C-alpha cells in the first residue's frame, strides 16, 4: 500500500479536497510531492475528472511538464506522486522581479512553448495556461519551468475542434471561447501571448474589473504596447506577441512555428586585410640627432 | 616655418624624449627627469624657471609650438659651440674623446628608450665618418652642423 512504498512528511500545500505533502520513496530515498485526495468527499463527477487528469498526466513525459510518477488508489484516499518543485509559481517570480529582460523572457517562453507543443503533439489541449500554473523546478536562476494544473485539460482527436465548454481563466481566455465557438489547440497559443506580454512588462494586455468589459476587449483584441515601458522593447518581441494574440485561430501562430520565430531561436563581419610588404625603417640619424639636441638643451642650465 | 620638415621631425623626436607620458606637453617633473637622467643637477626653482621662461601662454607646461619656438632661437654661434661640446661630454662618459656604442646605449637607456644593440650600432655609424666604431668630437660636431 501507499505507506509501504512512501514515507510522508510535512504539508506543502492544499487544494480542493486535497493536501500536498513531501514524501520519499522508501527503498530509494528519492523525494517527491504526494497529492493526497480525500475521495470520500468527491462526487462521481469529480472522481471522473480526477480519472481524466491522471490519465492525461501519465501520458505526458517532458522536462517542461510536471511529471506524475505514481497513482495509487486506496479506500477513501487517492495518491498522486509528482515531481517536487521548490521554485514556486512563475507568477510569484514575475511579481518579485516586476518583469523579465528580453533574454530571460525569451528563454522562459521557449520552455513554455515546448511544454505546449508536447501537449499538442499528444492530442492534449491544456486550456489553462497562465503563470500561476507554471512552476519553477528549483530556486536556481537556471531552473526549468514546468507546466502543471491539468485539471482543465482535454483530449482531442488530431486537429478536430468542437465546443468543449467555457473553461479557463478570464484574463487568458481566447476570443473563440468567449464567442462560444468551436475551438482547439490554438486557445493555448492565445494564452501564451498573454503570458509573454506579462513577462515583458509585468501587467496583462487585457484587464478590467468589470469582467464584461474585459471579455469585450479580448474579443476585440483591444491591446496595445504603450509608452514609455514598451519603448525599449524590441519590435521582434512585439511581433511574436502579435502573432499569438491573433483573433482568427486559423491564422494564429502554432507552438511549433513560434519556436522558430527569430526572437526565440536566433538570439546569439569579415573584412579584407592588406598585405604588409615590410616594416618601417628605423631612422637612426633622426634618433641620434633628437638625443643630441635633447642633451644640448639639458646642458644650458649648467653653462648658464 | 623657416625650418625644414626634417628639422621639425628632429625636434619632434627631442620633444618625445621630454614628454614621457605622451600627452603632448612637458611638465616640470618631466623636464627634471630628463635633466637628471643626463647628469644635470638643477634645483627645483631652476626647473620651474626653465618651464616659465619657455611657457608662452602661462598654462604651466610646454607644448610643441612653445618647445619649437624656443630652439627656433638663432642664438650666438659661440653658445651653440658650447652646447655641442658639453653635450659630447655627456655621451663620452669615460672622457677619452670617443663615444662608444656602449656609451650611446647607456644614454638611450637613461633616457628611457628601449633600442636594440643593432639600432645603437646603426646610430654610431651615422656619425662615425672614419669607421673606427666610435664617434669622436670632430664627427659629433660635423653631425650637428
Ligand atoms: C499544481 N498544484 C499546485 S498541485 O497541488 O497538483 C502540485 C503538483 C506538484 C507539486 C506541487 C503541487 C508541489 C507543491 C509545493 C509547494 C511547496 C513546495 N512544493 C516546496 C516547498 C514550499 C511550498 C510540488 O512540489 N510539486
Ligand atoms: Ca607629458
Ligand atoms: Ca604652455
Ligand atoms: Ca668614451
Ligand atoms: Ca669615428
Amino acid at each position: 500500500s501507499m505507506t509501504d512504498e512512501y514515507q510522508l512528511f510535512e504539508e506543502l500545500g492544499k487544494g480542493a479536497f486535497s493536501v500536498v505533502r513531501r514524501c520519499m520513496k522508501i527503498p530509494t530515498g528519492q523525494e517527491y510531492a504526494a497529492k493526497i485526495i480525500n475521495t470520500k468527499k468527491l462526487s462521481a463527477r469529480d472522481h471522473q475528472k480526477l480519472e481524466r487528469e491522471a490519465r492525461i498526466c501519465r501520458l505526458l513525459k517532458h522536462p517542461n511538464i510536471v511529471r506524475l510518477h505514481d497513482s495509487i488508489s486506496e479506500e477513501g484516499f487517492h495518491y498522486l506522486v509528482f515531481d517536487l518543485v521548490t521554485g514556486g509559481e512563475l507568477f510569484e517570480d514575475i511579481v518579485a522581479r516586476e518583469y523579465y529582460s528580453e533574454a530571460d523572457a525569451s528563454h522562459c517562453i521557449q520552455q513554455i512553448l515546448e511544454s505546449v507543443n508536447h501537449c499538442h503533439l499528444n492530442g492534449i489541449v491544456h486550456r489553462d495556461l497562465k503563470p500561476e500554473n507554471l512552476l519553477l523546478a528549483s530556486k536556481s536562476k537556471g531552473a526549468a519551468v514546468k507546466l502543471a494544473d491539468f485539471g482543465l485539460a482535454i483530449e482531442v482527436q488530431g486537429d478536430q475542434q468542437a465546443w468543449f465548454g467555457f473553461a479557463g481563466t478570464p484574463g487568458y481566455l481566447s476570443p473563440e471561447v468567449l464567442r462560444k465557438d468551436p475551438y482547439g489547440k490554438p486557445v493555448d497559443m492565445w494564452a501564451c501571448g498573454v503570458i509573454l506580454y506579462i513577462l515583458l512588462v509585468g501587467y496583462p494586455p487585457f484587464w478590467d474589473e468589470d469582467q464584461h468589459r474585459l471579455y469585450q476587449q479580448i474579443k476585440a483584441g483591444a491591446y496595445d504596447f504603450p509608452s514609455p515601458e514598451w519603448d525599449t522593447v524590441t519590435p521582434e518581441a512585439k511581433d511574436l506577441i502579435n502573432k499569438m494574440l491573433t483573433i482568427n485561430p486559423a491564422k494564429r501562430i502554432t507552438a511549433s512555428e513560434a519556436l522558430k520565430h527569430p526572437w526565440i531561436c536566433q538570439r546569439s563581419m569579415m573584412h579584407r586585410q592588406e598585405t604588409v610588404d615590410c616594416l618601417k625603417k628605423f631612422n637612426a640619424r633622426r634618433k641620434l640627432k633628437g638625443a643630441i639636441l635633447t642633451t644640448m638643451l639639458a646642458t644650458r642650465n649648467f653653462s648658464a | 616655418d623657416q625650418l625644414t620638415e626634417e628639422q621639425i621631425a628632429e625636434f619632434k623626436e627631442a620633444f618625445s624624449l621630454f614628454d614621457k607620458d605622451g600627452d603632448g606637453t612637458i611638465t616640470t617633473k618631466e623636464l627634471g627627469t630628463v635633466m637628471r637622467s643626463l647628469g644635470q643637477n638643477p634645483t627645483e626653482a631652476e626647473l620651474q624657471d626653465m618651464i616659465n621662461e619657455v611657457d608662452a601662454d602661462g598654462n604651466g607646461t610646454i607644448d610643441f609650438p612653445e618647445f619649437l619656438t624656443m630652439m627656433a632661437r638663432k642664438m650666438k654661434d659661440t653658445d651653440s659651440e658650447e652646447e655641442i661640446r658639453e653635450a659630447f661630454r655627456v655621451f663620452d662618459k669615460d672622457g677619452n674623446g670617443y663615444i662608444s656604442a656602449a656609451e650611446l646605449r647607456h644614454v638611450m637607456t637613461n633616457l628611457g628608450e628601449k633600442l636594440t644593440d643593432e639600432e645603437v650600432d646603426e646610430m654610431i655609424r651615422e656619425a662615425d665618418i672614419d669607421g673606427d666604431g666610435q664617434v669622436n668630437y670632430e664627427e659629433f660636431v660635423q653631425m650637428m652642423t
